[PDB]
């Protein structure tokens, strides 16, 4: 009684952050089970670090303005909210942004820290319409895990923050879109197989082959105690 | 009196289960009939058609 | 006449109409997301309909 | 990684066959990918011993009629594909059934080995009515996986096969019914972590925590060929 361990035979990587991991052969109907706990755990338990809070001088809610400004206070807070960081010692850093001046500002304007670093430099973040215009926040960098919105933000936190602190939701998991294909494979024997075809797109900070690694570790460490 | 018979068997008395997808693990987002229906085999047997 | 006949038949079409209806306050109104991709993991992860 | 371990905690039987089994702690969003994962597999591949062959004496085929039996012969090897049966040491055993006089034959009748244990003893196979009957079978009890045909094994069978040994269709997998329940894990400073109570239904023959821990020997197999290469 012995099962048939699958042997990887494609990594079909199209972008630098895109990735085809073919996998075949699996058992019947072990394709579904694998594509689904690690399409679970990559969407709703993998660690990382992401934009929480932003204080905005000037803006008092998600629903004011600002003038000199090309978008608004929402387009900002979705901008920031796209940014990718990453973190390696702490679990909270505050980072500053001032510019002024006709211009893109974008993500390699902020301030860094030696842990602190930018996969995405050429990320836009706003625009300028006066010379005159002098933006200003402070963003501060939380880790967790999961992703948690900010209507579930709000009514799980209780104290009363300064008015014009705004909450942005939080982008903790790296992967963007997961989305698992169970094709049917064949071995000369046994034609009822199949082949799990996880077509996987992240942002920065981490490789795709690394993120199901790091996935099937936190898997395998949870399966950890009643093994053999 | 279907209704009736449904309520003394203890079974939701719309005729519909929350039935969960076996296959992903996660439940359907409207309830779904389920019920014993009584299924034929007929005589058009594909061994003898192809 | 020059119409397509490779059609969504029934099942696609029940499934399409299903996804492109909206209810009025389902689950997780009014948020704002970075695009399409967000959407579907929004609605995978289960924090919105 | 704030990551917690789970533990089997209780396991409680309610009848023989039915026994529920809890799991716990347990993080948010992992109750249900666990749960699932877990029902999987235990329905699909849990190895356990079943009726492969039935060597009634003086009966070619299984739609003969023999004189001295009420229930007919395909009928009793229904009835033998329904045994639940735990062979202990060995992978293939060979039982036997000897039976006569007026009365049912039940399972508890089968002259068993000394590592053959019947978990049924009530599993009623024939209704003996002549005085003068008699039936003395010599049923073969394999040990895997899955559903075998009695087709695949005549496809799979090169050797010869003798008349007489009415092939009887194999149904290994021991768990018939199991469904998990995501509740609320009561520890005493974290009130966001969910227990799994899974609320398996078995043939009688497995062990709960055995069949719970080679599943997830199963699952940590195919997921090492996931950690190794890429």
């Amino acid at each position: 009684t012995e099962f048939l361990k699958p042997r990887l035979v494609d990594i079909e990587q199209v972008s630098s952050t895109h990735a085809k991991v073919t996998l075949e052969p699996l058992e019947r109907g072990f394709g579904h089970t694998l594509g689904n706990a690690l399409r679970r755990i990559l969407l709703s338990s993998m660690p990382g670090c992401a934009v929480t809070e932003v204080e905005i001088d000037g803006v008092l809610h998600e629903y004011s303005t600002k003038e000199g400004v090309q978008e608004d206070i929402l387009e900002i807070l979705l901008n920031l909210k796209g940014l990718a960081v990453r973190v390696q010692g702490k679990d909270e850093v505050i980072l500053t942004l001032n510019k002024s001046g006709i211009g893109p500002v974008t993500a390699a304007d902020i301030t860094h820290d030696g842990d602190v670093e930018i996969v995405k430099p050429q990320h836009v973040i706003c625009h300028l319409t006066d010379e005159n215009a002098s933006i200003s926040m402070r963003i501060k960098v939380q880790r967790g895990r999961g992703y948690v919105p900010a209507s579930t933000r709000i009514h799980s936190e209780e104290d009363e923050r300064p008015i014009g602190r705004l909450l942005v939701d939080a982008c903790y998991s790296p992967v963007e879109r997961i989305a698992y294909n169970v094709e049917a494979a064949r071995v000369e024997q046994r034609t009822d197989l199949d082949k799990l075809v996880i077509e996987m797109e992240t942002n920065g900070t981490i490789d795709p082959e690394e993120a199901i690694r790091r996935a099937a570790t936190i898997l395998a460490e949870q399966l950890e105690a009643f093994v053999d | 009196e279907i209704k009736e018979l449904l309520k003394l068997g203890d079974l939701p008395t719309s005729g519909q289960i929350r039935l969960y997808d076996g296959r992903t693990g996660e439940q359907f987002e409207r309830p779904v009939t389920v019920g014993y229906m009584y299924m034929l085999k007929l005589n058009h047997l594909v061994d003898d058609k192809m | 006449n020059g119409e397509p006949i490779i059609v969504p038949s029934q099942d696609v079409v029940l499934g399409l109409y299903y996804m492109t209806r909206d209810c009025v306050n389902a689950k997780g109104e009014g948020m704002v997301l970075t695009g399409p991709k967000e959407a579907e993991r929004l609605y995978r992860s289960g924090l919105a309909s």
